[PDB]
């Protein structure tokens, strides 16, 4: 709940460098956690 | 295994199955024959005879197994030349793990009815020695 | 507890979530298989805590 | 009589003409009176069987003594709601049937003293606080979020922020949200005529806070009259009973973790800045657990994000067909 109240306050904080980096870490956790990438590993 | 698990599993200081046998053992000595029914001061020398593990500890608990002779309805109602068997080594299984009449005082005829639906099809043989 | 719970906060209308929630709980209860090992552990755990509680 | 039959069809003509017009405005009650049981409501058969702690929306006007309302309830007809002036007097009937309700006894005391009622017997006395019967409520409950701990924290804020999303998106174009940054716990109504009506009298209270919060009183009743369901994000109150006696009276949302063991890692998870408020953030959760439950109108009291998040959708489903 907590990670996703956390992605939610972040794209309302962009939307208006070392931030840039880490919708990139959002986007990377989102998919190393869906079916599609555990039935491919 | 598991058809023994209840055996396996003992705990042994309130058992049930094996003092029965001891008890049918006393009884043996003291009984030459049934004759329908037997005196009553053998009752006494024979609890003081039963095994400790069951029915009496030390000194004190004798006061609570005359609270179970006393205090509750009586045989002696009939003659008083009587078997107590039926009335005495149930009264102690009874009171020994799971007692209810105790706290209540008055609902004995609901427990004797739950007795009864639980023995219902026994060719009435324990009604007689439910008394 | 959650779905009995949500009848109470709709008080302006009749709750059909008390139905719901009787209709999807006996389905489930024929899956009790009680093993003899868990009875016979049911019934060890009864005695000892009443032998601890009674001292 | 003719005029009776008369004036009940010209009012259930009125009813049929007004059954597809906007709503007026809003009541708040505190006694259980039925509407119904009355024999001096214009039309019978129609009438208002509510309790207590019950919300009636008006529309049409009828006269001083009756109006035309609704229920919040789902299915509830359009019925004949008392005005709070014969509420009033309703009330004088209801103590008038006993034996005695002034100063002279009853205790076998009959023709020495008969004590013809003074201003006491009536209403004019009992001012000091004189409730009255009827409250002013917004038509639309506003929605408040507490818990599980002090607000402006982060783990509050995620955990609101979360769900204020949710009501957002899924109900878009339909709920409109409101911060309210100034403070909200102040609002009284019984105090004194006008506390600081201008700012130029250079009073106590002229400067103060009071102005701002009593100003923003009104915002949430301006929300409400347009139908559209409004939050309020509130960062001052922590505690249902905070905003329970005030006149927004408005539902409020609870966010609670189990148990305290899980709320100490959790706020644990978020780094050493809050180990330093973690001592003041643990005795508000406390507090406000040992609250009651009725004081909350809705309890979220699972983990999952999803469920839970569906346990307010179908409820606020069921506001929304209930008004409508």
């Amino acid at each position: 709940w907590i990670f996703k109240a956390e992605e939610v306050m972040l794209a309302e904080e962009d939307r208006n460098f070392r931030r840039k980096e880490k919708m990139f870490r959002f986007f990377i956790r989102r998919m190393v956690k869906a079916q599609s990438f555990y039935w491919v590993v | 295994i598991m058809d023994n698990f209840e055996y396996l599993t003992r705990d042994s200081s309130i058992l049930g199955p094996h003092h029965l046998d001891e008890f049918i053992r006393v009884w043996a000595e003291y009984d030459p024959a049934a004759c329908g029914r037997i005196s009553y001061n053998d009752m006494f020398e024979m609890l003081k005879h039963m095994s400790p593990p069951l029915g009496l500890g030390k000194k004190c608990p004798a006061r609570v197994a005359y609270k179970r002779l006393v205090r509750m309805n009586m045989p002696i109602s009939n003659e008083d030349m009587t078997v107590h068997f039926t009335s005495t080594l149930m009264a102690l299984i009874r009171t020994a793990l799971e007692i209810k009449l105790a706290p209540a005082g008055t609902k004995q005829h609901q427990c004797d009815a739950e007795l009864r639906k639980e023995i219902s099809v026994v060719w009435a043989n324990l009604p007689q020695k439910t008394l | 507890k959650l779905a009995l719970q949500k009848a109470k906060e709709v008080a302006e209308v009749s709750p059909m979530s008390a139905a719901n929630i009787s209709i999807a709980a006996r389905q489930q209860n024929s899956a009790k298989a009680r093993s003899v090992w868990e009875q016979r552990a049911s019934q060890l755990r009864l005695q000892n805590l009443r032998a601890s509680c009674e001292a | 009589e003719s005029a009776r039959r008369e004036v009940e069809s010209q009012a259930q003509q009125q009813l049929e003409r007004a059954k597809h017009k906007p709503v007026a405005f809003a009541v708040r009650t505190n006694v259980s009176y039925c509407g119904v049981l009355d024999e001096e409501c214009p039309v019978q058969g129609s009438g208002v069987n509510f309790e207590a702690k019950d919300f009636l929306h008006i529309k049409e006007k009828y006269s001083n003594d009756w109006w035309i309302g609704r229920l919040v309830k789902e299915g509830g007809d359009i019925a004949f709601i008392p005005s709070p002036q014969r509420l009033e007097s309703i009330r004088l009937k209801q103590e008038q049937k006993a034996r005695r309700s002034g100063n002279p006894s009853s205790l076998s005391d009959i023709g020495n003293r008969r004590s013809p009622p003074p201003s006491l017997a009536k209403q004019k006395q009992k001012q000091a606080e004189h409730v009255p019967p009827y409250d002013v409520v917004p038509s639309m409950r506003p929605v408040v979020l507490v818990g599980p701990s002090l607000k402006g924290y982060e783990v509050t804020d995620m955990m609101q922020k979360a769900l204020f999303d949710f009501l957002k998106h899924r109900f878009d174009g339909r709920i409109s949200i409101t911060r309210v940054t100034a403070d909200l716990s102040l609002a009284k109504r019984s105090v004194l005529n006008n506390p600081g009506k201008r700012t130029i009298i250079e009073r106590s209270s002229a400067r103060s806070s009071i102005a701002e919060v009593q100003s923003e009183i009104e915002r949430i009743f301006e929300l409400a009259k347009s139908l559209q369901l409004v939050v309020l994000d509130a960062d001052t109150i922590n505690h249902p009973a905070q905003l329970a006696k005030t006149s927004l009276a408005p539902i409020i949302v609870f966010v609670k973790v189990s148990s305290p063991k899980v709320l100490q890692r959790l706020i644990r998870s978020r780094g050493k800045s809050q180990m330093k408020h973690l001592t003041v953030q643990m005795m508000a959760y406390d507090k406000l657990v040992q609250c009651p439950p009725e004081s909350f109108d809705v309890i979220l009291d699972e983990n999952q994000l999803e469920d839970a998040c569906e346990h307010l959708a179908e409820y606020l489903e069921v506001y929304w067909r209930a008004t409508h």
